[PDB]
């Protein structure tokens, strides 16, 4: 998400997605511009320079769609950019954006990514072959139940690798996988996507990886200490950006 | 503006000195328009990030009550407050004025207080209010303002984005917004809440009205317009466009080859346009249409003619020109209808230049054959050169970079598809233009001359070569680069002498 | 306007001689209206370019408001601006007006007439026939112009605010509009038959008002010139100027300024004296020294009803015409073309190509998406070219393209190559029969070899005229509208220099 990564929740009505959504959203770089397009509030942020724009029914006034919004948004050249869900002729827009830098996020009602590939490939969405190349990661979310056994799951974390020349096209690598018979994530590749850091950063893949350790202790930390609540959680991400290193010693430090 | 009021100033140092408490260091300040405005680039070291901090004349809670007394009087007269009229003596309309108020109700304020009030006043009615200092200084490129009490934020030349001090709340806000909106004939409501217009100056402004489709209040955003042209040199010392390619593009448009600039919006084409555009030889005809007067040429013969928005539009002034024998002619920005004239004017032999919205070429090819500019397939060939520019980031910086230069060569003879060759192609990674092969149309150069390629090529280089002595001698402005140009025109080798010998 | 003038003037030695300092170079000198304005063709040294400089004779600054002076009053005349007055009556009026030096008089009556009678400032410029363009792009911008020879050039002529304002004013009347703030853009022909786009105010020209003027002087190159310079050999012309009797129908294809149009106008003057052709074009550029002809111009629709190439075409092809011309096929009306040649209307057009192929693509694609089994109609189809060396520019008919027809179950257009150019040596090769001889012969009604008696025949009156040095259109459209009426008598008398 630093990086600017687009990505897109998929899943089942009811299984996840925009939690998962504003969930990760909240590691939006403390100073970025963001812009969200959405049918409906539903994505609440702990973050200040952002703009957050609504879609408008038209019951006796001018219809202002998604497709409207999003248009004049990307105008505005922002930093993120979120849609609630992509039902329609936005989502053309949406990927526009990601073949030109802007990191995109959104949701889409599917159960894998051949589903995924289908709704927006085919009309209403009907974004053209070529541009899937741009989104960077797919999500995978589920329902999962057995007693009163109520579970959601990230099922996959779908890296898309590009298009192929003379193909099947869309190039998939994933990363991590969900065995629902021990509720275990399997690594079942490598994370690709690292290595494209490495080249953005400037920097090799271990330092990468090592961050990500560090990030991903600084994580546990906070599960540790209590700090649930997004407005809490959101202040101690935007810590870590602004120096991890102290970040990282008050968070040993229960302060 | 400021030079006229810096004349009726009556007083200087009219500014004080902030306390930003620890926590706080300043890291950089200058004046923005001296004596009134500075920029203090502020470190909050606590939250390791800058914070802008727009400097203007301070004021007391009394002092500024009585300075809004004024302007609601003053806000009587309209001339001060009419646009067609001119600054400068609309200035003084307003100084007579204050002069009448004043001696009337036997009040004589200080000569600071005065070349104080005076800067407020200015700015309020002429200039552009509480943002007239982040619409100032050079430095600030954007200017968003998210909502009610949100801070607007700004993206700096030295350091990207950044919070600023300058906050407007509601009633602020929205008549911040009717007042911007309005300034561009455009209009802005509850029934219409958004917009996309173009300010007087050329920054483009998105605005947003009420809660309508943007809760947390109205908002906006600016991207300004730089008012000094880029120059070819000045893109070859910004590392956007390789000196190579440029004299690539000088041959190019010397032999009237008909190119497009495409990009993303704010992606840089206008100024890369005006840019290249400086390679016209002297004499040609010029003509250039747009809906917003931007580009900026050192070229006599030439009309710049501009679009009617009530009406005129495009394709009424682009088919009109073409019924004269102008040599070139330059679009701006083909969005419509007009595209399909555009391409004709190629077809029947006439230099034409464009930008056009789009990110890749593909992106192109689909934008132009598709509603509302339709343009035919058999058409595009026509079309020589298509530059597609980048505005890359990483940090807390900005690259505007000529992403790709794509050569059309014709269409094939089976499914008709375009016959396209990129020859060079920027590379991120080291950020290094890269010369993917030679330019095929080199060769159609060397037959309309009756040259070798190999001649051509090493005219190539040459041009090539004097655009880096034009740099190497720190020659940057529009006016003196084109002068300088128009000499290789008139002629090369003693130009080549003088550029090397010092003249 | 200057014969009616220059006889009412008294002296005869007006107008001084010009004075440029150095690093002015004076190229060439000549003249325009004499003995009153004359044009210079300066040089200078420094910036390697000519300059255009406009002479007219000189006055005194008393002589200024004083010649201002006397036609402040004589404004204030509606019998004089009146233009439904003949020129030869109004133009008394002010002279026996003016009389309520013997040299000031003339060198006077020049500006009163320039004023009434003339274009004004650039009466210079429109009375020149080497400008062939007129450019006045803003105020105080010295006006440009495109000359016959030297192409665009500076000129001495500049026009402040109000001057250019007037002067806006003058034009769009007399071209019939009425240019305000409210219609800022006029696009309209003046009397003399020229095009002018005009700007009033800065609403649309930042720059201030602005003007245009293209005129249509021309001098279309001729058959007898084609073959000096070597493009079309005489043998080829005249089995065109047969072709084009027969009513075969041509296009013209070749990049982008090889010679299309030239080619076609110069062909085109092959025409049957009394045939009724009509022409459409999207702008004047075909001259014809025919009689029995209709000019038909696209209009813009700027401020009023469009009329594009089609509507023309569809009612012009609807007065059934002998021969049509089609300026340059660049859409929809091309269809309507070829339905005029499957229909047997001599048609003739341009079209942007560089062979046969691309030709054909252009055609059966959209935007003109002439039907594949039309082009049968088509009969002969020329492919133009440029080619240079050094300074060597050469415009040549790279090939003479007999379309034969087209084939059931094929490939389709059948092209049989007549005539092939050979760069190398700088030749007409034939390449194969002149089949379409064949098909007039059928026409006809006579034998092969008579024909090709007749081509020779013509083929030799063509290469006399070309001895006599018989270059001009109007002349050359003279001697072969005389060979149509009688093929005996003509020749004897071009044998006979006479
Ligand atoms: N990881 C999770 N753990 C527990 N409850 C969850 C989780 N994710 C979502 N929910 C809840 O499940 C319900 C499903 O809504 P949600 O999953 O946000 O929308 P969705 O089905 O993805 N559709 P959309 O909002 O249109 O993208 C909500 O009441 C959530 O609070
Ligand atoms: N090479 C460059 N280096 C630095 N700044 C640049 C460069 N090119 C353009 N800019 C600035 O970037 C902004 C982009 O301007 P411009 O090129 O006019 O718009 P655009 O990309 O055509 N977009 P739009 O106006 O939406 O069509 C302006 O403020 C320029 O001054
Ligand atoms: N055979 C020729 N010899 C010398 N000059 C020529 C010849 N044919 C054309 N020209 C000149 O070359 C220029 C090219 O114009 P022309 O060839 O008439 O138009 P074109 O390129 O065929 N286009 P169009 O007029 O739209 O069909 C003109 O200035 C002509 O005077
Ligand atoms: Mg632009």
């Amino acid at each position: 998400i630093e990086h600017k990564f687009s990505a897109i929740v998929v899943g089942e009505t009811a299984s996840g997605k925009t939690t998962t959504l504003n969930a990760i959203m909240m590691f939006i770089p403390p100073d970025a511009k963001v812009v969200s397009i959405e049918d409906t509030r539903e994505i609440k942020l702990y973050h200040e320079n952002w703009i957050a724009e609504v879609t408008r029914t038209g019951m006796g006034e001018g219809e202002i769609d998604m497709y409207d919004l999003l248009r004049a948004a990307l105008r505005q050249r922002p930093d993120y950019i979120i849609v609630g869900e992509v039902r329609g002729r936005e989502a053309q827009t949406l990927f526009q954006a990601m073949s030109t830098g802007h990191a995109s996020y959104s949701t889409l009602h599917a159960g894998d990514i051949n589903q995924m590939v289908y709704r927006l490939e085919s009309e209403p969405l009907k974004v053209p072959r070529s541009m899937l190349q741009f989104l960077d990661i797919a999500l995978v979310q589920t329902m999962w139940v057995r007693g009163n056994t109520r579970l959601r799951r990230t099922k996959e974390v779908n890296e898309i690798l590009g298009i192929d020349p003379v193909d099947k096209n869309l190039l998939v690598n994933q990363f991590v996988k969900w065995d629902p018979k021990e509720d275990k994530h399997i690594e079942v590749s490598m994370p690709k996507k690292l290595e494209k850091m490495a080249d953005f950063l400037g920097v090799s893949v271990q330092e990468v990886y090592d961050e990500m350790l560090s990030r991903k202790r600084y994580l546990e930390l906070m599960l540790k200490r209590g700090i649930r609540n997004y407005k809490e959680v959101t202040r101690y991400i935007h810590a870590y950006y602004r120096n991890p290193e102290l970040a990282m010693t008050k968070m040993e430090e229960g302060l | 503006h400021y030079d006229i009021l810096r004349r009726h100033i009556r007083s200087e140092d009219l500014l004080e000195t902030p306390e930003f408490g620890s926590g706080s260091r300043i890291v950089e300040e200058y004046w923005i328009q001296e004596p009134f405005t500075k920029a203090i680039i502020v470190e909050n070291e606590d939250e390791f990030r800058n914070v802008y901090y727009a400097l203007e004349p301070t004021v007391s809670s009394e002092e500024a009550e009585v300075i809004s007394a004024l302007y609601d009087d003053l806000k009587k007269i309209l001339v001060l407050q009419d646009v067609s009229v001119d600054l400068e003596e609309r200035a003084e309309v307003l100084v007579r004025a204050i002069e009448k108020l004043s001696k009337e109700y036997a009040v004589s304020f200080t000569d600071n207080f005065y070349s104080r009030m005076l800067y407020y006043l200015f700015r309020d009615f002429f200039g552009y209010g509480l943002i007239d200092p982040l619409m100032e200084d050079t430095n600030v490129e954007d200017i968003s303002c998210d909502g009610y009490n949100i801070p607007i934020f700004i993206y700096h030349q030295k350091y990207g984005n950044v919070e600023t001090n300058i906050v407007l709340d509601q009633e602020k806000l929205d008549r911040m917004v009717l007042r911007l909106t309005q300034r561009s004939g455009k209009h802005i409501s509850i029934a219409n809440p958004i917009v996309d217009a173009t300010l007087p100056d050329g920054s483009r402004l998105q605005a947003t009205f009420g809660t309508e489709v943007t809760p947390r209040g109205s908002s906006f955003t600016i991207r300004k317009f730089t008012i000094e042209p880029l120059t070819p040199i000045d893109l070859i010392e910004k590392g956007t466009v390789p000196s190579g390619v440029l004299a690539y593009l000088w041959l190019a448009i010397e032999h009237k080859f008909s190119a497009i600039v495409v990009g993303e919006t704010a992606s840089g084409k206008t100024t890369t346009l005006n840019a290249i555009m400086m390679f016209i030889p002297p004499d040609a005809k010029v003509v250039s249409i747009e809906d917003t007067r931007e580009i900026k040429l050192y070229h006599e013969n030439w009309i710049a003619e501009v679009t009617r928005t009530g009406e005129i539009d495009m394709y009424d002034l682009l088919r009109a020109a073409l019924r004269q024998r102008p040599d070139y002619i330059i679009v701006g920005e083909v969005r419509g209808r007009e595209a399909q004239t555009l391409f004709q004017a190629m077809s029947t032999g006439h230099a034409s230049y464009s930008t056009l919205h789009a990110g890749d070429i593909n992106q192109m090819v689909y934008r132009l054959e598709s509603e509302p500019l339709k343009v035919p397939r058999s058409m595009l060939q026509f079309l020589d050169i298509a530059l597609v520019q980048t505005m890359w980031v990483r940090g807390n910086t900005r690259l505007r970079r000529t992403k790709e230069v794509n050569e059309i060569l014709g269409i094939d003879p089976v499914d008709k598809n375009l016959l396209v060759n990129q020859f060079v192609k920027w590379d991120p990674k080291e950020d290094k233009h890269i010369e993917v092969s030679m330019p095929k149309k080199l060769e159609k150069m060397a037959d309309f001359l009756g040259v070798s390629v190999q001649e051509v090529y090493d005219e190539m280089l040459s041009r090539k070569r004097y655009l880096e002595l034009m740099l190497k001698r720190g020659i940057r402005n529009y006016k003196e680069v084109t002068r300088y140009i128009h000499a290789y025109y008139r002629n090369p080798e003693l130009a080549m002498t003088k550029m090397e010998e010092g003249l």
